[PDB]
């Protein structure tokens, strides 16, 4: 539908992704592309029980602080995260498309250091991805995600606004936290593809990067960012709630 | 090795409910999908992910999955729902297709209705007289028509035509025409059509006499 | 060279809930096929058109019949229309009940 | 359709992406006559990596040509059991249910070529007033056709009966050869059933004499 | 000119038993009228669906047919059913004729 310097939007990327996947590990994540297990069949709850469900910690006061620091160890399987800022990534660590979010899903391909597109399936050593994460009002995308060649997901995005207390009572919301801030909106504090703590911006490979959301249902949403309009479909679960915020 | 089993065949009467079960080991944690294959046709999807049903399939089809069995329940079965049904699942990075189950809907017997039409006056003027015996809305297909001309059997000089089965009702139709020459027809008194077919306690005779009216 | 539509008149009385039957017989026509239509070609309930049968001397024959409620015969009327292409012939006949007197 | 010679190879083709986002995973399914379905492998247009089933690991090879936007599977060394209808499904990317089953393709193979098997048929050892007994030499489990049966180098032809070949359920053939001869000449004359089958260069001879009854 | 049929039965070979298969053959010699019917009964119990028949054509100087009926049994099935019998029905015969053989004693 359209192509550009990086944004191969319109849902049509051609071959410029980096097809460097390794099968030495027997986890067989690549073989898990055809089918997805049930929620309670893959041992999700043990991995999903490490983060506080609804009310994590309360106020953090009015000032919207930015202390991105570094979030580098835990996997981004639940909406808790403090993703760091990534500008470039060697193309020897990517296995599949790198979907990035305007928030509307967008694909970024392999490019030369100087920016010349290269057509080598990312096999070449010099291949590198250039993605300087910047907010939509200043251009580029919030942040985005891919799969590392060993079989583990990755995330990256702009600084997340900081909020917390004193009794080990810190909540660093990377998205939403509507009631816990003076009107924190995804257009400001949004970092990754987590629109709200129980929603996702669905894309063709969503079930592959976050296979603990297989039970999620579909929805069609309309969002305004900056001074433009976005039509999007987001996947939110029907976990007991009132979805009219 | 992973193997799925289903009953070899299931028979149900129209308007009733038939149950088809797919059984395995701890099958409750898999995402099954049901396929309906008619004779000589490519299989089509009838259920995916236990209960979710695609577009174009009637609400009659339904499913469930729990424990060690997955059920495909059909309510208000009719003659159109006769076909092989297969069960699917994924395991150990390999596809498994369950043994085909054949669903056959037994048909009910319908007594034939027999009518006889005497030869037309206009045709009689042309030298040839035609007598037609009709059987419609009858089942099964095996029905025998016998002609009598004043207690005399007729062999040959008779054509038999049959239509195609009706999907909605599963019934046929039969027309038997007897031709004669003008002189021959005029030289007999009582004509009769005899039908022998299942669903009739005794053969039924529909008859008439010529020249009466 | 013949449409030869011959009425198949209904039973003398058959006066009951026993829906009667009537039809038209097309005979000695060729080549196939022929289209048979009822009133204004707008009747489909309880209509049968048996497949053509090969007559003895290389001719074709076909019969069409319709089941109609007994009471309707008094006022309603029926017409059999036959279309034979290689004759470019259309023929209409009225299948009236026998006088029976 | 045309019957493929054994030991050959066959190709089945399915429409494939021309080098852009696909959003579907291809698979191949086979159905032997009235035997259910089976799986062979898969293919993901985005990831050229293929997936092969355990059963057909050593004979299948999945490859695609993006220029022609067509993907095909090559099956080599066909045998009798490889006669079936080949389907080609296309399901969603990561839901694992196959929808839009395309038209099937039928491929047939004609067994193999092997020699016949000869067995004797014991004549009745009981005395008969008429003095007539029937000997028989049976040739079965052979392919292709035809065969010729002769007795005593063909020197005997009075009463020889050779029933026509009848197809067996397996796929091969069967036959029989029978002669009626005087009872009193059973032990003094030698009977040999001569079977020759050129397609296999097989010439087998067999003697037929009344079987024992624990007497001798 | 109606001629009755001559019926013969040949037990299985001593060598086929080594190949895990049994095959009993019932033969009908020259008989004029084409219509005929054979019934395979083992242990006074009929069977059908696992038998085949073949026929030749009456030769020039004759008008009689010859028919055979080969019954195939899977391995270890022949090991039982002591008694076997081939029954033939045809015109001319006073009553249906049965040729039978015990499986034991040759
Ligand atoms: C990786 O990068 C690209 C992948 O884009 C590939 O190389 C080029 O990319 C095309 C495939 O994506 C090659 O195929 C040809 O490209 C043109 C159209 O193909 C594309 O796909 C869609 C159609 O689905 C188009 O809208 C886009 O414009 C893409 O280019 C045509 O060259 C050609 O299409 C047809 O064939 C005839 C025969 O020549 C053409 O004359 C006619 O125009 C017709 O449309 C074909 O589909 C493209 O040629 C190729 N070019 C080069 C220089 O490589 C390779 O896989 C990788 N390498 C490179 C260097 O890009
Ligand atoms: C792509 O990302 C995945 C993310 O899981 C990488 O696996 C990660 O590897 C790290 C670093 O090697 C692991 O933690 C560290 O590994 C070594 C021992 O192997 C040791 O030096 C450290 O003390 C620690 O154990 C970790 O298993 C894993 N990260 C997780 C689970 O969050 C994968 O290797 C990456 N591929 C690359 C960078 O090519
Ligand atoms: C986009 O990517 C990074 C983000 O700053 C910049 O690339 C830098 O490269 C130098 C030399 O290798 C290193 O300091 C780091 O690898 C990168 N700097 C970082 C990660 O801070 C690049 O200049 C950026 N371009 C922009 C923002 O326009
Ligand atoms: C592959 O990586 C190597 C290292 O950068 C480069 O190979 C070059 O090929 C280009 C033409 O594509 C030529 O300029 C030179 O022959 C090679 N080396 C250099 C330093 O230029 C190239 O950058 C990468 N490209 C491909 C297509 O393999
Ligand atoms: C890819 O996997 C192979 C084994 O599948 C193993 O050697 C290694 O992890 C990777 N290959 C290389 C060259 O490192
Ligand atoms: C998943 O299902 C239920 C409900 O979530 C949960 O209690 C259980 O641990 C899992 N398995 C089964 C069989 O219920």
């Amino acid at each position: 539908q359209r192509v550009q310097l990086i944004n191969t939007n319109g849902s049509w990327h051609i071959n410029r992704t980096a097809l460097n996947c390794n099968d030495s590990l027997h986890t067989g994540f690549l073989a898990a592309l055809f089918y997805t297990h049930k929620f309670n069949a893959s041992g999700c709850p043990e991995r999903m029980a490490h983060c506080r469900p609804i009310d994590e910690f309360a106020q953090g006061w009015g000032p919207i602080t930015y202390a991105e620091g570094h979030g580098s160890d835990q996997r981004p399987y639940c909406w808790h995260y403090a993703p760091r800022q990534c500008g470039t990534i060697p193309a020897s660590q990517v296995c599949g498309p790198v979907y990035c979010f305007t928030p509307s899903p967008v694909v970024v391909g392999t490019t030369d250091r100087f920016g010349a597109p290269t057509y080598t399936w990312g096999e070449n050593e010099t291949d590198v991805l250039i993605l300087n994460n910047t907010r939509p009002p200043q251009g580029n995308w919030f942040g985005c995600t891919w799969m590392n060649s060993t079989g583990f997901t990755k995330t990256c995005g702009g600084p997340p606004c900081n909020i917390g207390g004193v009794g080990n009572n810190t909540l660093t919301c990377p998205t939403d936290c509507f009631r816990k801030h003076p009107e924190a909106t995804y257009t400001k504090c949004g970092s990754g593809p987590w629109l709200t703590p129980r929603c996702l911006v669905d894309y063709p490979y969503r079930l592959w990067h976050y296979p603990c959301t297989v039970n999620f249902t579909i929805f069609k949403v309309r969002m305004y960012v900056g001074g433009v309009e976005h039509r999007l479909n987001a996947a939110c679960n029907i976990g007991h709630h009132h979805h009219h915020h | 090795s992973y193997v799925l089993t289903q009953p070899p065949s299931v028979s149900v009467a129209p308007g009733q409910t038939a149950s088809i079960t797919c059984s395995g080991d701890k099958l409750g944690d898999k995402y099954v999908s049901w396929y309906q294959q008619r004779p000589g046709q490519s299989p089509v999807l009838v259920l995916y992910q236990d209960s979710k049903r695609p577009s174009g399939i009637p609400e009659r089809f339904s499913g469930s999955n729990s424990g060690n069995t997955a059920t495909l329940t059909i309510s208000g079965t009719q003659a159109m729902d006769e076909a092989d049904y297969y069960c699917q699942a994924w395991d150990s990075s390999a596809l498994v297709f369950g043994g085909g189950t054949k669903l056959t809907v037994l048909r009910t017997v319908a007594a034939p209705s027999v009518f006889i039409f005497p030869p037309s006056d206009e045709q009689l003027k042309s030298g040839t007289a035609s007598v037609v015996c009709l059987l419609n809305n009858f089942y099964p297909r095996e029905a025998k028509v016998q002609w009598k001309v004043d207690n005399a059997l007729q062999s040959g000089n008779s054509q038999e035509s049959v239509t195609e089965q009706d999907s909605k009702d599963s019934t046929y139709s039969l027309s038997s025409t007897l031709t004669l020459s003008k002189a021959d027809y005029e030289k007999h008194k009582v004509y009769a059509c005899e039908v022998t077919h299942q669903g009739l306690s005794s053969p039924v005779t529909k008859s008439f006499n010529r020249g009466e009216c | 060279k013949g449409p030869s539509v011959f009425p198949l008149a209904p039973s003398s009385k058959s006066t009951s809930g026993g829906t009667a039957a009537l039809g038209c017989l097309v005979k000695d026509y060729f080549p196939e096929p022929v289209t048979v239509s009822w009133n204004s070609g707008a009747l489909t309930s309880g209509v049968h058109t048996f497949p053509a049968v090969l007559q003895s001397s290389g001719l074709y024959s076909l019969s069409s019949v319709v089941t109609v409620p007994s009471s309707s015969l008094g006022t309603q009327t029926y017409i059999c229309n036959v279309n034979h292409k290689p004759s470019n012939t259309k023929v209409d006949k009225r299948v009236e009940p026998k006088s029976c007197d």
